[PDB]
RNA sequence: GCCCGGAUAGCUCAGGGUAGAGCAGGGGAUUGAAAAUCCCCGUGUCCUUGGUUCGAUUCCGAGUCCGGGCACCA
RNA sequence: GGGCCUGACUGCGAGGCCUGCAAGCCGAGCAGGGGCGAAAGCCGGGCCUAGUGAACCGGUGGUCCCGUGUGGAAGGGCCAU
RNA sequence: UGGUGUUGGCUCUUGGUCGCGCCUGCGUAGGAUAGGUGGGAGCCUGUGAACCCCCGCCUCCGGGUGGGGGGGAGGCGCCGG
RNA sequence: GGGGGGAACCUGGGGAACUGAAACAUCUCAGUACCCAGAGGAGAGGAAAGAGAAAUCGACUCCCUGAGUAGCGGCGAGCGA
């Protein structure tokens, strides 16, 4: 990793869960990329992969977002992870919690009929090339 | 019956009530009964699906 | 196997009940005896020795019961012990229970 | 009743990219014979259907049948 | 032999046959919702008489009747198998 | 005969599994050791690139991979076959 | 101070079988007979970590009732607050 890297991680601690709110203040402290890097939110759905019916695809109409308007499209992987784009590292903080939050809620609006386990396992927020933090989504 | 004259039920296809019960021959009617027939639940004639009893 | 000499617990009886037959609860039609019989339980005794104003003093204590072994030498120090043999000093001691 | 399982060519069999292996059968070499040995060749929705993947005997659902396991029987 | 179909109905059931009990058997008619028939009508399996097994215990599906101070739940009842 | 009590000390070798760190994945066309996908036109370098030396080593034998000595300005992608 | 004895009565520790179930094993007889220890003129029990549905009662013992009820039960024979 270099030294750019190794510095950010400074501010992050993995045991911490952190907050929608305390990730988006997070992030602007995060983006030391040349350019306006995104943002990101990694989740981990806890349904099985290898299969169908129960399988998470859609879009989100995110009221902010992108800013590169909305509706995204997201489609969890054969592992058990779905990813999306909620807004680039610019957006006043509370502007990504606002997506985080609203693109959170269609993942949970798509969650199948027959999914066993807590369905998000886990979620985390980025940016495109700093660290990660997890989150209680 | 025997194992291949077997026992069965009818299920209501509205109210998914088992309203009757009856025998088919496995052998020679693999296709699952369907039989309209008159739903005490829903008081009119219903098409009843064999379900296993 | 006999008596605990710190609680008393001496061998109760019970019956070694004998069953067959699928619980209810797991959609059996049932349980069924097929033997009652009386048997003893005894109580877990075991030898506990302890040197008590340098003489040896041992107990027979159910395992339960054995750190009250130890308590009660613990409150053997404001006691006038010497010259004592164990026969009495053991007698001192359960005089404290 | 529930749980674990095998199905791949004539018989027996091991196996996310594929389809072969033993001897049975046939042709050839050899032999006095029977063999053994040796060289070639076949004999496939990989039980069924439906679904992943760019595609699959391979992953999954559903079926059908034999194999096994445990339990129960008013 | 063919066409349409599922009455191989649901709720009852006058009246009988048979009969030590319990069973067994036949049944017109009325209501509901049907089939076939122009209709009269017929159909509550099968030309008939064997193809069967009381109760107890328990399975499953409904029902939503009981629910041990109360709300629920456990468990049970009732209908069906 | 298994578990457990009465039942303690010291080592050595280990597996199950929770976490984090980090590599391993090679049909065929090809720069060649393609994990699935989503992100991403820039990022690896004075917190020292390019090869050079010991190599923990893994290997489908072409290579992947990781610490440190030499090390003082060029490597790796969108391109696009 | 103990020790031993006392017709029955009492409390504790232990604890059968015939028999009944028109066979028998759970169940019954029955915690009975009996053995043992300990009491006394009685013994046991006794002043709520109770009852159990009344915003209730108020230690224990004994009789009547509740009641062959509630329930328990190879839901059998029977058992029984
Ligand atoms: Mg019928
Ligand atoms: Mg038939
Ligand atoms: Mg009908
Ligand atoms: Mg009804
Ligand atoms: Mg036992
Ligand atoms: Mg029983
Ligand atoms: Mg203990
Ligand atoms: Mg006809
Ligand atoms: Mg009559
Ligand atoms: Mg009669
Ligand atoms: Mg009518
Ligand atoms: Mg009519
Ligand atoms: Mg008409
Ligand atoms: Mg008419
Ligand atoms: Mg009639
Ligand atoms: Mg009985
Ligand atoms: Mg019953
Ligand atoms: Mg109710
Ligand atoms: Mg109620
Ligand atoms: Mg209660
Ligand atoms: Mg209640
Ligand atoms: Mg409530
Ligand atoms: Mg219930
Ligand atoms: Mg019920
Ligand atoms: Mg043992
Ligand atoms: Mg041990
Ligand atoms: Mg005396
Ligand atoms: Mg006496
Ligand atoms: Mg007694
Ligand atoms: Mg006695
Ligand atoms: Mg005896
Ligand atoms: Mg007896
Ligand atoms: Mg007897
Ligand atoms: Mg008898
Ligand atoms: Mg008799
Ligand atoms: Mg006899
Ligand atoms: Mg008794
Ligand atoms: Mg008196
Ligand atoms: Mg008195
Ligand atoms: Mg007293
Ligand atoms: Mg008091
Ligand atoms: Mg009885
Ligand atoms: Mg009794
Ligand atoms: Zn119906």
């Amino acid at each position: 990793h270099g030294k750019r890297y190794r510095a950010l991680l400074e501010k992050v601690d993995p045991n911490k869960v952190y907050t929608i709110d305390e990730a988006a203040r997070l992030v602007k402290e995060l983006a030391t990329a040349k350019f306006d890097e995104t943002v990101e939110v990694h989740a981990k759905l806890g349904i099985d992969p290898r299969r169908s019916d129960q399988n998470v695809r859609g879009t989100v109409s995110l009221p902010h977002g992108l800013g590169k308007a909305g509706r995204i499209e997201f489609r969890n992987d054969k592992t058990g992870a779905i990813h999306a784009p909620v807004g680039k590292a610019s957006f006043p903080p509370e502007k990504l919690a606002d997506n985080i939050r609203a693109f959170i809620r269609a993942l949970e609006a798509h969650k199948p009929e027959g999914a066993k386990g807590t369905f998000l396992r886990s979620v985390y927020v980025t940016t495109t090339m700093g660290p990660s933090v997890r989150i209680n989504p | 019956a025997s194992e291949v004259r077997i026992k069965l039920l009818l299920e209501c296809t509205e109210c998914k009530r088992r309203n009757y019960a009856t025998e088919k021959n496995k052998r020679n009617t693999p296709n699952k009964l369907e039989l309209r027939k008159y739903c005490p639940w829903c008081r009119k004639h219903t098409v009843h699906r064999e379900v296993k009893i | 196997s006999k008596v605990c000499e710190i609680s008393g617990k001496r061998p109760i009886v019970a019956n070694s009940i004998q069953r067959r037959g699928k619980a209810k609860r797991e959609g059996g039609v049932g349980k069924k005896t097929t033997g009652i019989s009386k048997r003893r339980q005894y109580p877990n005794l075991q030898k506990v020795r302890v040197r008590v104003a340098g003489q040896e003093i041992t107990f027979r204590v159910a395992a339960s019961h054995i750190p009250k072994v130890y308590e009660l030498v613990e409150r053997a120090k404001g006691l006038k012990l010497e010259g004592l043999s164990p026969k009495e000093i053991k007698k001192e001691l359960l005089k404290l229970l």
